[PDB]
RNA sequence: UGUCCUACGCCGGCAGGCGCGGGUAACCCGUUGAACCCCAUUCGUGAUGGGGAUCGGGGAUUGCAAUUAUUCCCC
């Protein structure tokens, strides 16, 4: 290979701090709410080279999967793979991102706590659900 | 002049029945085929962008080895070691659309026919196609 | 509220065969396979409880065993006592108990609280 | 006019048809050189390379495997290659090649015309 | 060890007919 | 602090 | 201590492949890789551009180790 | 099925052509 | 011509000392192509002196547990640590085994001569099968454990292990063991 | 081993549904088409793409009953 000069060693996306010279699909696996199998399938819908680095890229490349990775309906990513099918409140098929799953996460767990369940008790003394 | 599928290596006709496949371009490709997985077992997407032809070349070799294969055997050929976690593996059978999609995709070719047996076969203009390509790599074998 | 995008007034003109696309995976499974004699005999003291009270006033409790039985959104307001195995808890239908089964609100065990160790 | 032999080990088999042909040795519809295991491609190579491509003139073996894992299927090949080359030169051949055949096989890996005797236990 | 024993020897005699029998279809 | 038709065996979890 | 390997080349790391490299005997990614701190992805794609280049002879190719001569 | 057991004799080589080949195919138990 | 690998010659090399000349089994008659040959060698005793010593280095490298079924892998990295071998030293590769082996064998060794509870160690000789024995576990266990953790491959460490003791330099885990026990058979006497 | 075991096709990302045949059995499953292993590709010594517990959402079977997840699949 070569040297590149417009190399980014460090990336800020989505406030989630991204090291830049591990792999693109694994640098933006790191972040949270976004996997190996959700980043491989939103950089093959950004019609973008895996084999490159997260510091060898261009910015309008990476403006764009950000685009896609918000929006997955829009961009053909189907209705099977989002983190979230049908959300309990509005029903939206939407993938959850990295400070939305932690909202997403407590407001599921004090729908519990005022419903009374017996899920919800059980995690408010800390025991082992499942 | 006379050359046998069988006595040719194997991998190398592989890879150029697959670029054969490639720079034929007729055939009828899935939409989902950059989302798809291949098996249960099977961890992530493959590395390869154009595994659908590489798939096709494999399933079109064995219907010539073994003639009268239906998609669920040819779902067991791709099938492998399924990591259960923390118990023990086992065997998963690969993905039934894959195996359904490529043989009705090389149907379409008119390289598999339907067989009155059951199953599927290949045309005698797909036999001589495939003796066509497998001479073409012992001919680039036998003289590089 | 709101219930999958849904507002409760229109859960309770929802068609019987249209909220077949609306709960979860185990509750449609349920519903398709149909319930029984008794979560319906269940389902008419329930109604007949609402309907035989006070507007002003929260309806009569009803006592029962039955944990097995789905919330459906008609019972919302409805005021149910549960049995645990040993005693009724009363509860209140709340809107947000819909996708829920009846046995989760009465606890049938109580929690660990250890002692100190005997002699092992 | 030619000659079947079988070779054996563990639970692989493979059955050697040795007739006069042209020097051409194929193994289950394919060459020698191209199976898998070609990190043991020298333990299937062993009487080409101990007895050298003259003692193969008109010699046409077609061999079937079938069984066992793939080393011992490795391993019953190479015992069915030498067991039709001696057995090709008991009954066409005369008496003093085939006991010299016998006499390098033996001498070189005993394994080559006798099997191994022991199998899986119960 | 002098004998085969029965299950490999059976399939070394199935294999053995095949092969003539492949043999004699060519 | 109890809600109003709990009983005992469920205040446990309370 | 942690390994730090720098992921892609530097200008000082390219003089020292296009020159110090060719003569090391044994070629591997591996010993490449410790001498002057490569990844081994890095190493493998460095090895096999001099393979393209031609200044080094191809030994021994395989899945778990390639091995290179230095040429004369 | 029990009566088409057939077990062989392993000595030169055994040649299923050779005419002579009925005498090292067994039937019955040795020993 | 018999070849390792189809390439070894195994004529040229040459046994130092007379003491293992009868057990390592390498030179004119136990000369083959691949290790891997299946063979009984633990049928009955002392058969094992008759292997081949790269057969007894291929069968000590996989005996760790997970690769312990797998010898087709292991005669794959022999294939390539002697590769290695001939690409730095130049020299036949076999002669740097037997004399990494011949090198690596301690001398004597501490025993335990008594009953349960006597410490007291007595420095004895050693056999030359069990010296043989024990430079080999030595060697693989120095290329195992020199190559647990780190860009090393098996088989570079392997060879790299071979050139120190065959050398003699104290950078073998191998010699310093030797040495190690040498010395203490030497303290008890 | 088998009257629930499945052959084949179609509909399915995936677990699964739908139409049809054989087998009360050296016949049909089944030439029992296994995994390690081999060949290449990527990874590159770090709690890392090792390891998977734990939870969060959906989907589908087994059944009178899966709420104190039966089981499996997908992020």
């Amino acid at each position: 290979l070569v040297i590149p000069e417009k190399f980014q060693h460090i990336l800020r996306v989505l406030n989630t701090n991204i090291d830049g010279r591990r792999k693109i699909a694994f640098a933006i696996t790191a972040i949270k709410g976004v996997g190996r199998r959700y980043a491989h399938v939103v950089l093959r819908k950004a019609d973008i080279d895996l084999t490159k680095r997260a510091g060898e890229l261009t910015e309008d490349e990476v403006e764009r999967v950000i685009t896609i990775m918000q929006n997955p309906r829009q961009y053909k990513i189907p209705d099977w793979f989002l983190n979230r099918q049908k959300d309990v409140k509005d029903g939206k098929y939407s993938q959850v991102l990295a400070n939305g799953l932690d909202n997403k996460l407590r407001e599921d767990l004090e729908r519990l706590k005022k419903i009374r369940a017996h899920r919800g008790l059980r995690h408010f003394w800390g025991l082992r659900v499942r | 002049p006379g050359v046998t599928v069988k006595d040719v290596n194997q991998q190398e006709f592989v890879r150029a029945l697959a670029a054969f496949l490639k720079k034929s371009g007729k055939l009828k490709v899935p939409e989902w085929v950059d989302t798809v997985k291949l098996a249960k077992h099977k961890e992530l997407a493959p590395y390869d962008e154009n595994w659908f032809y590489t798939r096709a070349a494999s399933t079109a070799r064995h219907l010539y080895l073994r003639g009268g294969a239906g998609v669920g055997s040819m779902t067991k050929i791709y099938g492998g070691r399924q990591r259960n976690g923390v118990m023990p593996s086992h065997f998963s059978r690969g993905s039934k659309s894959v195996a359904r999609r490529v043989l009705q995709a090389l149907e379409g070719l008119k390289m598999v026919e339907k067989d009155q047996d059951g199953g599927r076969k290949l045309t005698p203009q797909g036999q001589r196609d495939l003796d066509r390509i497998a001479g073409q790599v012992a001919a680039a074998n036998k003289k590089h | 509220f709101t219930y999958r995008g849904v507002d409760l007034d229109q859960l309770l003109d929802m068609s019987y065969e249209q909220l077949m696309q609306l709960y979860s995976a185990r509750q449609r499974r349920r519903l398709n396979r149909g319930l029984r004699r008794k979560q319906h005999s269940l389902l008419k003291r329930l109604r007949k409880a609402k309907k035989e009270a006070p507007p002003m006033e929260k309806p009569e409790v009803v006592k029962t065993h039955l944990r097995d039985m789905i919330i459906l959104p008609e019972m919302v307001g409805s005021m149910v006592g549960v049995y645990n195995g040993k005693t009724f808890n009363q509860v209140e239908i709340k809107p947000e108990m819909i996708g829920h089964y009846l046995g989760e609100f009465s606890i049938t065990y109580k929690p660990v609280k250890h002692g100190r160790p005997g002699i092992g | 006019q030619s000659v079947q032999v079988f070779g054996r080990k563990k639970t692989a088999t493979a059955v050697a048809h040795c007739k006069r042909g042209n020097g051409l040795i194929k193994v289950n519809g394919r060459p020698l050189e191209m199976i898998e295991p070609r990190t043991l491609q020298y333990k299937l190579l062993e009487p080409v390379l101990l007895l050298g491509k003259e003692r193969f003139a008109g010699v046409d073996i077609r061999v079937r495997v079938k069984g066992g894992g793939h080393v011992a299927q490795i391993y019953a090949i190479r015992q069915s290659i030498s067991k039709a080359l001696v057995a090709y030169y008991q009954k066409y051949v005369d008496e003093a090649s085939k006991k010299e055949i016998k006499d390098i096989l033996i001498q070189y890996d005993r394994t080559l015309l006798v099997a191994d005797p022991r199998r899986c236990e119960s | 060890e002098e004998y085969v024993g029965p299950r490999l020897s059976r399939r070394i005699l199935q294999q053995a007919r095949q092969q003539q029998e492949e043999l004699e279809a060519e | 602090k109890v809600p109003k038709g709990t009983s005992s065996y469920q205040a446990e979890w309370i | 201590d942690k390994l730090n390997n720098l992921v892609l080349f530097d200008k000082a790391t390219y003089d020292k492949l296009c020159k110090e490299v060719p003569n090391y005997k044994l070629i591997t990614p591996a010993v490449v890789s410790e001498r002057l701190k490569i990844r081994g992805s890095l190493a493998r794609a460095a090895l096999q551009e001099l393979l393209s280049k031609g200044l080094i002879k191809l030994v021994s190719k395989h899945r778990a180790q390639v091995i290179y001569t230095r040429n004369t | 099925r029990q009566r088409s057991r057939a077990w062989l004799k392993e000595d030169e080589p055994l040649n299923f052509l050779d005419p002579k080949v009925a005498q090292r195919v067994l039937a019955t138990q040795p020993g | 011509d018999i070849k390792l690998f189809g390439k070894w010659s195994t004529d040229d090399v040459q046994i130092n000392d007379i003491s293992l000349q009868d057990y390592i089994a390498v030179k004119e008659k136990y000369a083959k192509y691949l290790p891997h040959s299946a063979g009984r060698y633990a049928a009955k005793r002392f058969r094992k002196a008759q292997c081949p010593i790269v057969e007894r280095l291929t069968n000590s490298m996989m005996m760790h547990g997970r690769n312990n079924g797998k010898k087709l892998m292991t005669v794959r990295i022999v294939k390539h640590a002697f590769e290695i071998i001939h690409l730095l030293t130049g020299e036949n590769p076999l002669q740097v085994l037997v004399n990494a082996i011949i090198n690596s064998g301690p001398r004597e060794d501490s025993t335990r001569i008594g009953r349960a509870g006597t410490v007291r160690r007595q420095a004895v000789d050693v056999s030359p099968l069990r010296r043989v024995n024990q430079a080999i576990w030595l060697l693989c266990t120095g290329a195992r454990e020199a190559a647990f953790r780190n860009i090393k491959t098996i088989a570079e460490c392997l060879a790299d292990e071979l050139i120190n003791a065959a050398k003699g330099s104290s950078n073998s885990y191998a010699i310093k063991k030797k040495d190690e026990l040498e010395r203490v058979a030497k303290s008890n006497r």
